[PDB]
């Protein structure tokens, strides 16, 4: 057939580029970074109404100061999360301190290109890694299966990414509050989602310096959805 | 590099079938028919040797029926060389169990172990599967008399009466017709030979073209005896049942 | 029989002030009843405003300091030139020392 | 640990095991249960070096429980005892052997017979009407040689066991803080809460 | 058609890679000849130095495997030297393990077994060489044993290898039909070399100078190659009768 | 060792080997899972092409992983044994180290992790198996029902079906199963499970297997006659 | 480097055929004819010494090989494959039997070990099957005299008499007419020479024919005296002269 | 065509297509410039962003107090190679108490990249590197290609539109080489050189990335408002 | 067809096309030569000046092995470096065990066997270089040239690369006109001339000359680079001959 680590004539790794196509088919995940915190939101996308939606875990804690959202082949993310958690805890053991968000992201991205003929293929999932540290403050990173990671003020991944990213382009500014960011994620998720957005098919989360990483209750998110509807109807 | 020449023996088809397992089953369908029939007081194993010669030394020959231990035997359908590899592994497994627990290995546990080995060759290693189907005839004090079959996929199932190899469709229909639950060994012997006699591709069924065996409690008091039939003994049972 | 350990003597002293800290050590180096050197530096600047001394068997002492200095260098590389805090340095040194739990660095370390 | 006793009567097996755990000059505990249920009708008591005893017992327990689930069937006491012996026989030539002696008391539901097996850390197995490990047998075997009859009842077995424990409490230097007694029969395993 | 790329059977029961390795044997366009005397075994081979920039002393297809065993190769020099290095190692190891010098036929078998493995194992290619081993064995006497890329080997009364092997083979066949013996009835090795060169000249139909030939001689307890001047003396004797 | 990457991405971003493993599940006999208020029921199809079978000794479709958890499946039978064995070993290992039996979610996460591993490991193909894992957590009375598939994704279900004609029985369950009020009793839950299989099975004789799991390690498999009574009652009500 | 061919080169085709084994059998078909006949008091194996060149010394090439003192082997097909199999067969007779039980293996069990080696070359990674069919004749105390055929698949069958290679179809027919259960060893040798003459084109004599027997014990070939229970090898290779003597009474 | 499936295959004209395809990945990468005088060596790198919300990908990596590089192409491959350089620099210091020569550092990178071009299974590195350093023989600038070819130069540039900067340096050769004991003027020449490779976009405060090493100057990277001086 | 797609495969001719394709990479490279003289050897190479930005005399191509062997090559430069690294390991292990420095013929076979090994498997690629090497040992001076196939011979003069035909013609004249031999200092001058004459095949870009030598009298049998006045003297001699 052909090598797994083969370059195309354009100078791209076939398998890496193909894994990016799998990520485009995945459910939408959005992250927005502010000076008051970083917000992470995802589309759950249950395949059937009998599927208990609360068991869909696409937002995940890595440490108290670092959270993570995923999009694509979500099964592939489990070993990445396990590595992230181990890396975070191990660094605390070795250095008696929290690990920098960038350093954590870099550790996850070191796994990415460890494939050949090590694992047999790249990961088929993209990650939004959000967190806080004392040096660089509130941060949001986009970790790809290419081994590359970009820092973002705001970022959308998954099926409605380019449409959501264009919307984030206009809406984001450096003085956004946490409440404003929460509503903005809900607004854009509602826009790109197929089914109608509610507390059961969409999930919110945030990371603040004080309270750390928190996944939002369905009751808490439901209020923010109701608050969104009213403010859009206000003009 | 080497990738160019790899057949990829452990992959799915678009339909969700294992190519090599299916093709191995096609190979087995041309092998000599083997039949197993389980009765209340014993088990029968009957098998047809493939187009033999007059110059073949029959009394010292063994291509179909093999002994795994004193309680368990197997009938082979497929590549004999492949079967002997598995048979020797099964014999060792039985002895390992006996050494560990000081009890004879239960039939199903032996069957599951061999079936798991076959499964492994279909999922990993990049090697071709064993082109063999077994009929297991055995006894233990839990389930009593048992008949099983395994095939190259590593899937196994329990049976009252079963055939493997050539003409199984025709053979299974005949067995399904005449088999009854209250049947005895002597009757099962007759059914096995009659089924082979009708399904055989040969002109006539003779002693030199057969291998035969029984597992009977017909042993002095509460114990089990394996009887691998001799050429003259197969000739006698053919006359008794009225085939020759 | 070969004895992999030795005793190079010397003595060190650390005192913590309110907004300062000192780490002192004599410059004598010995084996048995002989002087090897009257001036062999024992307290070292390891970067990031941290000073270190590993007193006892000098070969293990030098090895440990060398490995800690190395750890500071790689801490900068791996974590965006972040300053290694004294508490983090101390925990790192614990792992360097406990890593050879069954063939110990024969030293008393002070930072 | 110290004293473990076993006696096979007409229709049951009775295991008695001391409650004391001593390290150095202190009795750290006086209610320790030196036994593990391997299967519903098979019990194993143990004594030997600290740590090894529990580690070995729980390892055996896990293996028998795994077998039970896989086959949906309980192994005979004889089969379990043979498995345990092989593990100890394997262990004695290891880098660091399990320093554990065991008694296996079980009721075979197939044969409807109680069975007691004594196995030491070397992998030395014997089936016995009554057994003991350590210095216990130096006292108790003479009593059992005199009183034991094979057709005894469970109640008679317990009385004979009390006579063994009384002798041990009189003549042994160590205070083993009494014994926990367990009975293994056709109905399963139960503990005698007053002894 | 990947059955022609690696050493697996074709539908005809053939190994094409082995057959193509036989064809690589003649890539050098050199002919070799081996004959046995009473006390000696002689091997001769054509020497061709086409480039003037070459150092002609280093151009050789005859190898001193051990003190007793010599080897001439028909095929490309890289594979020839591969085989030579292995044979030297095998011969040395044999002496160390078993306490006596490796016989010519035993080395031939060993190298033939190695060649057989390349015809059966896919990851190893056959060597595109034919190896002619020569010695005066302490048990069997004068010996010629030849190995090929199929892993075949056999002893020889005399032999020839190369593009024009058949012409040389028939020439030798016709001589042994007359004499009715399995060797060259001659006392000195010098005259056996003269026989070898003379019959190669007759078979090929070409004259030789001192630099056109390469000669190896096996006697009891040593094998050695002749210099250009030693060969010249040999060519003079042939011309004078 | 054989290191060949069998599971790989295609231009359109699909892993065909994982997708073809799902087709093997589609071929497999139907399996269904329904959880009531205080129970879970696992229904399984037995294809009646195979008669003259010995039902005593033939491998049953529902397998106990521990005394409180069960596993049924659809797809390759031989593959399922490997997952079941690993799951059983992990269950005992968990009891040994944590001194507490596995939760149903934990066991599911383990089995799902094994399946995932076989989708990006060299020299191996994915499992052609989807599983339904059901039971009750230790000292808990809340019913649990999970599903896994060859890719390695898993999730919890109020009710779910897998295997051949699973599209039809899922259609049935989606309209008949009410979340606000699930099957309150064992009878109601079993009845709904048998009803759902009767949409697909053919004959209600020896083709339907039912296994009821209740809290505190209370697991029992229904017999032919017990199931036949459900089949009789369902059709008699249907004649109206 | 590393052997990266860890996958099977012999696989099942859609029709259920194992191609490489079939092709190996085709190579055996092209090979020179060899045969075996079993008598009451012995066994004979024979083949043609097809000399590749008249300059080649055909005595140095042994087609008939001693495996144990009481077991011999001959082949048809690829000679090099046969040679390595004989080496492995001789070694396995020691490692897997003689070093354990202190005695040479019975014919059937040695055949079984050879068969195993040939089966593995049909399934293991990065190898082709052996391109030979073997005929193994032997004797042991409890089974008596026996003759076995071993094919590239690893399958083996016991024979009263048989032939393999070039003219096997015609040779097997010839043997069916002549063979009976009352044959003495000399009668079997006579029949072997008659059968083999049909498949040979050119010269037919002791120098072009290779023939060995499994018969009576040969104390003269033992090499030592002083142990009554050791009576010598039953395997004996017939000389060029011994063959020619029987060709006069042909 | 038929000879580009893996790195272990020459084409009929003696070309290695997988290596050439890896070389192509560098041309797609953002521009970076390297130049030196006798006293100092300078790296200038145009950082690239994904979009307006994203950060600008870092181009320059420090290897030792006296050595570092800038990258163009696959960034993870630059991380692997820079990590290897860090280790080799570090081995030289710990074992020999010796700062690693820039020329030897180039030789080590060449040999590491080469092994990936001759073996089956692996792949060539998909990145080009510009290594600067100051050692016992003064200032140095190296250009690394993943074919294995390493070249010592006065000045150079790699990446997209790098030909414009390379021509400028070829004209300015005689001027910037003489800029001794003046770091700011050497950087100015580097900033003016990279400007010849720009189209549409211009050098902003978070776009530009500069690094320098010299006689009494450790390898230091300048980003953000630290490079506003040079805009 | 398809025989040329995989290394170590014999074509129906009996050829290894992958090795022949490696030769094409060698033919594409710059010219390098070797000259055997009275008591030693001289190596010279053409270095194409791709740009003014190349630092003169810095990008050294000729490599030393041990202290007595010089190595130069044409084709893929990294492949040559890999081969020299191996050569250095081979020379070190020889000297470690046998004490004496590795003889040149012995060294030649070590490289030869290693290059030949890369024609035995499809899991490796052949070397894309022809290497000219040699030096002085106990038996005197030796010059060798090694091809991608692993084939090597001893030479009086050797040449490879794009200008090999031009060079070979020039070397052949020296062999004919100097049967008694050529001196070391003469060989350096002649080496310079031949590279300049061979530069007509690469006449688009200008070049830099690099020479090295091992000589029993001039360098005590050690490998040294030709530098300064002796290099300029050779350049002047070369420039005079082309005009
Ligand atoms: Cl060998």
């Amino acid at each position: 057939d052909r090598g797994v680590s083969t370059f195309s004539p354009e100078g791209r790794l076939f398998q890496v580029e193909y894994s990016l196509e799998a990520i485009k088919l995945g459910s939408t995940a959005i992250g927005i970074a502010t000076k008051e915190g970083v917000v992470l939101g995802v589309e759950k996308r249950a395949t059937s109404p009998l599927l208990e939606s609360d068991s869909i875990e696409k937002i995940v804690e890595i440490d108290r100061h670092i959270g993570c959202a995923m999009s694509g082949l979500t099964a592939d993310a489990r070993s990445m999360i396990e590595h992230a958690r181990t890396a975070a805890v191990t660094h605390n053991l070795y250095y008696d301190e929290d690990i920098n968000v960038e350093s954590l992201t870099q550790s996850v991205c070191d796994l990415a290109l460890r494939f050949g003929e090590l694992m047999s293929r790249p990961f088929g999932v993209a990650l939004l890694i959000a967190g806080h540290d004392a040096d660089d403050g509130y941060q949001l990173f986009h970790a790809e299966p290419s081994g590359t990671f970009y820092r973002y003020n705001a970022k959308a991944i998954g099926s409605g990414s380019e449409g959501a990213q264009a919307e984030l382009l206009n809406e984001w500014h450096s003085s956004l509050t946490l409440k404003e960011a929460e509503l903005l994620v809900l607004k854009i998720l509602k826009q790109v989602m197929e089914e109608k957005l509610d507390e059961n098919n969409a999930q919110l989360s945030c990371i603040t310096k004080q309270d750390g990483f928190k996944i939002y209750d369905n009751e808490k998110t439901a209020e923010l959805i109701k608050e969104l509807k009213e403010k859009e109807a206000a003009e | 590099g080497s990738r160019r020449y790899d057949s990829r023996t452990t992959i799915f088809s678009p339909e969700g079938r294992l190519y090599q397992v299916e093709y191995a089953l096609e190979s087995i369908s041309h092998a000599g028919t083997a039949i197993g029939i389980m009765a209340s007081d014993g088990i029968v194993l009957a098998a047809e040797r493939k187009v033999t010669s007059t110059l073949l030394e029959q009394d010292t020959s063994t291509e179909k029926l093999y002994k795994l231990n004193d309680k368990i035997a197997v009938a082979v359908a497929g590549l004999t060389a492949d079967a002997e590899i598995l048979i020797n592994t099964a014999r060792i497994h039985a002895q390992n169990y006996l050494k560990t627990y000081n009890e004879d290995i239960p039939v199903e546990i032996l069957v599951r172990r061999l079936s798991d080995i076959k499964q492994g060759y279909t999922q990993h290693g990049g090697l071709r599967p064993f082109g063999v189907s077994f009929i297991y005839a055995g006894y233990d004090d839990r389930y009593g008399y048992q008949l099983y079959t395994s095939n190259p996929s590593g899937n196994y199932t329990g049976w009252k009466a079963i055939s493997v190899g050539a003409n199984t469709s025709a053979a299974q229909t005949l067995l399904q017709m005449d088999y009854k639950d209250d049947m005895k060994v002597d009757d099962a012997i007759e059914l096995a030979l009659k089924t082979l006699s009708k399904t055989t591709d040969s002109s006539a069924l003779t002693y030199d073209r057969l291998e035969f065996a029984t597992i009977r409690k017909g042993a002095n008091d509460g114990e089990v005896y394996q009887k691998i039939f001799k050429p003259q003994e197969i000739k006698d049972i053919l006359v008794k049942t009225g085939i020759t | 029989q070969f004895n992999p350990y030795g005793d190079n003597g010397g003595t060190i002293l650390g005192i913590a002030g309110e907004d300062f800290a000192v780490l002192a050590g004599d410059t004598r180096n010995i084996t048995d009843y002989s002087i090897n050197s009257r001036y062999e530096p024992k307290v070292f600047d390891c970067g990031d405003n941290i000073v270190m001394s590993a007193n006892g068997f000098a070969a293990d002492g030098d090895a440990l300091v060398k490995r800690f200095k190395n750890s500071v260098k790689w801490y900068h590389f791996d974590h965006n030139d972040k300053k290694l805090s004294i508490n983090s340095a101390a925990r790192n040194i614990q792992h360097l020392l406990y890593g050879k739990r069954f063939f110990p660095y024969y030293v008393h370390t002070i930072i | 640990m110290d004293i473990i006793l076993g006696i096979r009567v007409q229709d049951s097996v009775i295991l008695a095991s001391s409650k004391a755990v001593t390290r150095g000059i202190s009795v750290l505990k006086d209610s320790d249960d030196k036994t593990r249920q391997l299967s519903p009708h098979t019990l194993m008591s143990f004594a030997g070096e600290a740590g090894d005893t529990v580690q070995f017992a729980e390892y055996i327990q896990a293996n028998i429980q795994l077998y039970s689930i896989r086959e949906d069937y309980e192994l005979s006491p004889q089969a379990v005892s043979s498995f345990v012996r092989q593990e100890l026989a394997k262990s004695i030539r290891s880098r660091r052997p399990y320093q554990v002696n065991v008694l296996i008391g079980g009721y075979d539901k197939k044969k409807n017979k109680p069975e007691l097996y004594q196995i030491d850390y070397l992998g030395t197995k014997v089936e016995l009407p009554y057994g003991a490990h350590g210095y216990s047998g130096f006292y108790t075997f003479s009593l059992l040689d005199h009183h034991y009859r094979p057709d005894m009842t469970t109640e008679e077995g317990l009385d004979l066991l009390k006579l063994c424990v009384q002798e041990l409490e009189k003549r042994m230097p160590m205070d083993f803080k009494g014994v926990i007694v367990k009975i293994v029969d056709k109905d399963g395993i139960r503990q005698v809460d007053d002894f | 058609g990947y059955d022609r790329h690696i050493t697996i059977f074709s539908p005809e029961g053939r190994l094409y890679q082995v057959e193509y390795a036989f064809k690589a044997t003649n890539q050098t366009n050199i002919n070799s000849l081996a004959v046995r005397g009473k006390d000696c075994t002689v091997v001769i081979s054509q020497k061709k130095v086409p480039d003037k920039l070459l150092d002609p002393t280093t151009v050789s297809y005859i190898f001193c495997i051990s003190r007793t065993i010599g080897m001439v190769v028909n095929g490309p020099i890289p594979d020839a030297r591969n085989a030579a290095l292995r044979a030297k190692a095998e011969a040395a190891e044999f002496r160390y393990k078993y306490g006596y010098d490796m016989p010519c036929d035993v080395l031939a078998k060993r190298m033939a077994n190695l060649s057989q493995i390349y015809t059966q194992r896919a990851y190893m290619r056959p060597l595109g060489v034919i190896l002619t081993f020569v010695s005066v064995d302490e048990e069997l006497g004068p010996s010629i044993y030849k190995t090929d890329p199929a892993g075949y080997y056999v002893g020889y009364k005399a032999t020839a290898t190369g593009p024009k092997q058949q012409e040389i083979t028939t020439n030798l066949e016709n001589h042994f039909k007359k004499s009715k013996i399995d060797h060259i009835n001659e006392e000195s090795w010098e005259k056996v070399v003269e026989f070898a060169i003379t019959h190669m000249i007759d078979a090929l139909g070409t004259e030789f100078s001192k630099n056109d030939l390469e000669v190896g001689v096996a006697t009891k307890d040593k094998f050695f190659t002749l210099s250009a001047e030693n060969i010249e003396e040999r060519l003079v004797a042939i011309a004078e009768q | 060792g054989y290191d060949r990457a069998l599971s790989i991405f295609s231009p359109d971003g699909h892993i065909f080997q994982v997708e073809y493993a799902l087709e093997a599940v589609k071929r497999g006999t139907c399996a269904v899972g329904v959880k009531g208020k205080n129970c879970v029921v696992l229904g399984c199809e037995r294809r009646s092409t195979l008669k003259l079978q010995d039902t005593r000794i033939t491998p049953s479709k529902v397998s106990k992983i521990d005394s409180h958890v069960v596993l049924s499946f659809s797809g390759l039978n031989a593959d399922s044994r490997i997952l079941i064995e690993k799951a059983r070993v992990e269950a005992q290992s968990h009891r040994l180290t944590l001194e507490d039996p596995v939760t149903v979610e934990y066991l599911t996460r383990y089995v799902a992790g094994v399946q995932q591993r076989y989708t990006q490991s060299g020299g191996v193909r994915p499992f052609g198996v989807s599983t339904l894992i059901a039971g009750f957590d230790p000292r808990d009375d809340e019913p649990k029902l999970y599903q896994t598939e060859p890719s390695g994704i898993y999730s919890s279900w109020s009710a779910q079906t897998i295997g051949r004609n699973s599209k039809t029985v899922r259609e049935f369950l989606e309209k008949n199963y009410d979340r606000k009020e699930p099957p309150a009793t064992v009878e109601e839950c079993v009845k709904l499970t048998v009803r759902s299989l009767l949409e697909v099975v053919q004959t209600g004789a020896k083709n339907i297997e039912i296994t009821v799991v209740k809290p505190d390690s209370d697991i029992v498999a229904l017999s032919s006659e017990e199931i036949n009574q459900y089949v009789t009652q369902i059709e008699q009500e249907k004649q109206e | 480097m590393t052997d990266r061919y860890s996958f099977s080169l012999t696989t099942f085709s859609p029709s259920g055929k194992l191609g490489q084994i079939d092709y190996a059998l085709t190579a055996v078909k092209q090979g020179v004819t060899s045969l075996g006949i079993k008598a009451t008091n012995g066994v004979v194996i024979a083949t043609e010494k097809k000399s590749s060149s008249p300059l080649a010394m055909s005595e140095t090439l042994s087609k008939v090989s001693l495996l144990t003192p009481d077991i011999g082997a001959v082949y048809s097909g690829m000679g090099p494959d046969y040679r390595v199999l004989v080496d492995k067969s001789r070694k396995v007779a020691h490692t897997s039997y003689k070093r354990i039980y202190g005695e040479y293996p019975p014919t059937k069990l040695l055949v079984s070990e050879v068969a195993k080696i040939m089966q593995e070359a049909t399934q293991s990674g990065g190898v082709r099957p052996f391109g030979v069919s073997l005929l193994i004749a032997g004797h042991d105390e409890f089974n008596g005299f026996s003759l076995y055929q071993v094919d590239p698949s690893g399958s083996y069958f016991p024979w009263k008499a048989t032939a393999i290679g070039k003219g096997s179809v015609a040779a097997k027919t010839f043997l069916e007419k002549r063979w009976n259960d009352e044959l003495e060893l000399e009668d079997a040798i006579h029949i072997a020479l008659l059968t083999l003459k049909e498949s040979v084109e050119g010269e037919f004599n002791g120098d072009t024919i290779e023939l060995a027997i499994i018969g009576d014990e040969n104390p003269d070939l033992l090499g030592y005296t002083g142990i009554p229970t050791d009576k010598g090898p039953r395997f004996r290779k017939l000389t060029s002269q011994e063959i020619n003597d029987r060709l006069e009474a042909l | 065509n038929n000879y580009d499936g893996d790195t272990v295959t020459f084409s009929p004209t003696g070309r290695l297509f997988q290596v050439e395809y890896a070389l192509e990945a560098i041309k797609q990468g953002s521009v970076t410039v390297g130049l030196r005088s006798n006293t100092h060596a300078v790296l200038v790198a145009l950082k690239r962003n994904a979009d307006e919300l994203s950060s600008y990908q870092k181009k320059i990596i420090k290897c030792d107090e006296h050595m570092g590089l800038s990258l163009a192409g696959l960034a993870p491959d630059a991380r692997v190679l820079s990590n290897y350089l860090r280790q080799q620099c570090n081995y030289s210091s710990l074992v020999f108490n010796r700062k690693l020569a820039v020329e030897r550092a180039g030789h080590l990178l060449c040999d590491k990249a080469q092994k990936n071009t001759q073996s089956y299974g692996g792949r060539p590195y998909g990145v080009g590197l510009l290594i600067i350093g100051y050692d016992k023989s003064g200032a140095h600038l190296l250009e690394f290609q993943p074919s294995g070819n390493v070249t010592e130069l006065y000045g150079t540039a790699i990446g997209a539109r790098s030909q414009g900067a390379k021509t400028y340096l070829e004209r300015t050769l005689d001027t910037f080489i003489k800029i001794d004991g003046n770091p700011d003027e050497l950087i100015k020449a580097g900033v003016e050189a990279i400007s010849q490779s720009l189209r549409d976009e211009s050098l902003t405060v978070d776009n530009l990335s500069i690094a320098i090493v010299g006689k009494d100057t450790p390898f230091t990277i300048y980003d953000g408002e630290a490079v506003a001086k040079y805009i | 067809t398809g025989y040329d797609l995989s290394n170590s495969v014999f074509s129906p001719d009996g050829r290894n096309f992958q090795v022949e394709y490696a030769v094409k990479a060698v033919e594409n490279g710059t010219t390098s030569i070797g000259i055997k003289c009275n008591d030693g050897v001289v190596f010279a190479v053409e270095k194409l000046i791709t740009s003014k930005l190349l630092v003169p005399q810095k990008n050294v191509k000729i490599q030393v092995v041990d202290r007595h062997i010089g190595c130069v090559y044409s084709g893929l430069i990294p492949d040559g470096r890999h081969l020299v690294n191996r050569g250095r390991e081979e020379a070190a292990s020889f000297k470690k065990l046998y004490k004496t420095p590795i003889p040149i013929p012995a060294f030649a076979d070590r490289l030869g066997q290693y290059v030949q090994a890369h024609t035995l498997y499809n899991s490796v690629r052949p070397f894309g270089v022809s290497t000219i090497f040699g030096g002085v040992d106990k038996n005197g001076a030796h010059l060798y040239m090694l091809e991608p196939s692993g084939s090597y011979w001893g030479y009086k003069g050797a040449a490879t690369g794009k200008g090999r035909q031009s060079a070979k013609a020039e070397l052949e004249k020296l062999v004919d006109h100097h049967p008694e031999g050529l001196s070391a200092r003469e060989a350096v001058k002649q080496a310079a001339k031949i590279i300049y004459l061979a530069h007509e095949d690469n006449k688009e870009k200008d070049f830099e000359l690099e020479i090295s030598w091992c000589s029993l009298s001039e360098t005590n049998g050690l490998h040294k680079f030709v530098k300064g006045d002796l290099l300029q003297e050779a350049i002047d001699f070369a420039q005079k001959e082309i005009n």
